[PDB]
């Protein structure tokens, strides 16, 4: 299936993917009406359980080849980071490839017949302006001071030298939104330090790279917000845009995670999402089989 | 109580004087607190029973494996030594693979040869008892040359 | 909502839309805060 | 990289330096036995009248 | 990382010539891979220190118990 | 619904039960795919 | 409901609120009975 | 299999391969202890003229 949109009969391609669920429908009022399902073709990661050994590579080669065996290309940035060993153990694709990709901060973007693993986009250039009381519809934004740490650390054990290892996070650089820095809302709560701990053998840039991604997680999710605006062709996302008219706080330029369009009736709007939830991948799905196989 | 997952690794504080005669050792581990002295610990050993078993204990500083009881912080159990580039092990391992034995602090050992069957006890200050296949004999060797 | 993928579909063409909308932010927020220690 | 001004007024203490930034495990130790040598600071406006 | 659950089954596959001088040995797991190689393990004894020690290792073919550390493959 | 666990109890008897069911298959589809990778 | 964390909580001042209430405890019954054997 | 035009222009050095693509239990080792022979480049404009 391929969808394609536009004004005027100019059309540009939106969507290609596969029908997946095919279902009826007829309600108390007598209409009926049949609705269709269809998902991109990365679905074909999601469909079972393996299990794989890797030796002396990294993250990106791994990635890079469990792509390639499913017929899709592939587009990874490489990692710096090379380690003795890597076990899938008993967990799908998708699953692998995500953990793997969140512990190096990186984002996952698939889309035609293609995948790319990059770092976000927050050094370029804003593509439109959009100002409350000119182009929005709707809006909505938010803060929340709780998800903000002045510092991290994490820390391992060394057997060759018999003591404890640790790393420490730097600071990112990211957008600029607000007037607000994350270090002045991270002394509402004033925790000194997040410590991350683990007891095997886990080697200095691996830790140095845990810590770097948990602090860019937490500034990454400073503000996150909605806005609805109509019809729009040119939207992409891990993009820029410049958000004004709404105070001093909230002002500035603002990253692009999600897109949603829709229409209905011959009505044409879109949705744009601004900012990333600030959780992990690992906290949110149950991506581990169960004791005893569930027998 | 907040439970914990997989096997951890223990550092030895202390052998003796045990609160309770049961025989315990105090470990501490690292990724808790490698400040405090720690909490005392059951050991798993080879043999053990009535007045019977095997008898080695650890020394202050060796590295141990720690198991825990229904996931439980405050049970820990020692699950035996390990080795490592800074605390060598006693012989060097080879393809063929062909001697074994018990080696202790004092260089005293009790070993086995695989490739001439030999059995031997030696002491660091030269006295030695031989078996051997290849000799064909028994040999006691002293350490002022009486043979 | 926050989000773009807990906006209701819309699938009728002919003509209460502002009520099935106010109804489901006022469900996901007594059932996200229920889970907050 | 954006450091004290006043570091460079004093010798390093030997012993200090022991750790690569990117560790490695062909390296089994580093050692620093003596102190530093040679540094000097940035003229203020004092010393410059 | 995906975890493991409880014990596992292993093979020895080689006794010397460790990357680091360790005094690892080198498994495979026959339920995640039977036609790999495997990774280094370490080996837990009944006496171990600084030249002491109880010595026997295996024999490659030999079956073997493994745990993990903090639930890691 | 696919399923008959997740249908609406009605409790009246003196007569809106359309929006009601609506409103409550809206839900249940934001809250099932929010499941998925 | 038997909780006070599970009400419906009122932002507006000028004037339906007792179907934003009644949609409310119905997805709740619906959920909650889900989780039993 | 799509790779540098260049890749054929220069011997390949002793002890590159050692790998099977689909691996084997019953293989142990692989060697190449000499470098490779025989290769050439496809014709670049200058040449051809």
């Amino acid at each position: 299936v391929e969808i394609a949109a536009g004004y005027d009969g100019s059309d540009q391609k939106i969507f290609q993917g596969l029908i997946v669920k095919h279902a009826l429908k007829v309600t108390a009022n007598g209409d009926s009406m049949l609705m269709l399902d269809c998902r991109g073709l990365a679905t074909k990661l999601t469909v079972g359980r393996h299990n794989r050994y890797f030796v002396d590579t990294k993250d990106s080669d791994a990635i890079a080849e469990i792509i390639a065996q499913h017929s899709l290309s592939a587009d990874v940035a490489a990692t710096q980071v090379q380690h003795p060993e890597i076990v899938q153990y008993y967990a799908t694709d998708w699953d692998f490839i995500l953990s793997r990709a969140e512990m190096n901060g990186q984002i996952v973007v698939a889309q035609d017949e293609k995948i790319k693993v990059k770092a976000p986009n927050t050094s370029g250039a804003p593509q439109i302006t959009l100002t409350y009381g000119v182009n929005l519809l709707e809006l909505e934004a938010a803060m929340d001071a709780r998800h903000q740490y002045q510092a991290v650390k994490a820390t391992s054990w060394n057997y060759a030298d018999q003591a404890l290892v640790e790393a420490e996070a730097s600071e990112p650089t990211v957008n600029n939104q607000g007037n607000l820095s994350g270090r002045q809302l991270a002394q509402v709560i004033d925790l000194s330090a997040l410590e991350l701990r683990h007891s095997g053998l886990v080697a200095e840039p691996e830790l140095k790279a845990w810590a770097d991604a948990q602090l860019l997680k937490s500034r990454l999710a400073k503000i996150q917000g909605r806005v609805k605006t109509k019809g729009y062709p040119d939207a992409k996302v891990d993009v820029l845009i410049q958000l004004a008219g709404v105070g001093d706080r909230f002002n500035g330029l603002a990253y692009v995670s999600g897109i949603r369009h829709e229409i209905v009736g011959g009505a044409w709007d879109t949705h744009i999402q601004m900012g990333l939830p600030p959780q992990w991948f690992y906290q949110e799905v149950d991506i581990i089989d169960k004791p005893a196989a569930g027998l | 109580l907040p439970g914990v997952n997989g096997l951890q690794i223990g550092v030895v504080v202390q052998l003796q004087d045990d609160p309770n005669g049961e025989d315990r050792i105090l470990v501490k581990v690292p990724i808790i607190d490698a400040q405090a002295e720690g909490i005392w610990a059951r050991i798993a050993t080879l043999d053990a029973g009535n007045n019977r078993g095997s008898f080695f204990r650890p020394e202050v500083g060796d590295e141990v494996i720690l198991g825990f009881l229904n996931d439980d912080p405050r049970d820990p159990v020692v699950l035996g030594m390990l080795n490592s580039s800074a605390k060598p092990a006693p012989l060097r391992a080879t393809a063929e693979n062909h001697r074994k034995g018990f080696f202790t602090r004092s260089q005293m050992q009790l070993t086995f040869d695989d490739d001439k069957k030999i059995i031997t006890l030696q002491t660091p200050g030269g006295n030695k008892v031989t078996i051997s296949d290849e000799d064909k004999g028994i040999t006691l060797t002293d350490q002022n040359g009486n043979t | 909502p926050l989000e773009i993928r807990e906006l209701v579909i819309k699938a009728s063409v002919n003509e209460q839309s502002a009520i099935i909308a106010a109804c489901v932010e006022q469900v996901l927020a007594i059932l996200q805060e229920k889970s907050e220690r | 990289a954006g450091n004290d001004p006043n570091h460079l007024g004093s010798p390093l203490a030997g012993g200090t330096i022991s750790k690569l930034a990117v560790p490695q495990p062909e390296v089994k130790k580093i050692a620093q036995p003596y102190t530093s040598f040679g540094g000097r600071v940035k003229e203020q406006p004092e010393n410059f009248y």
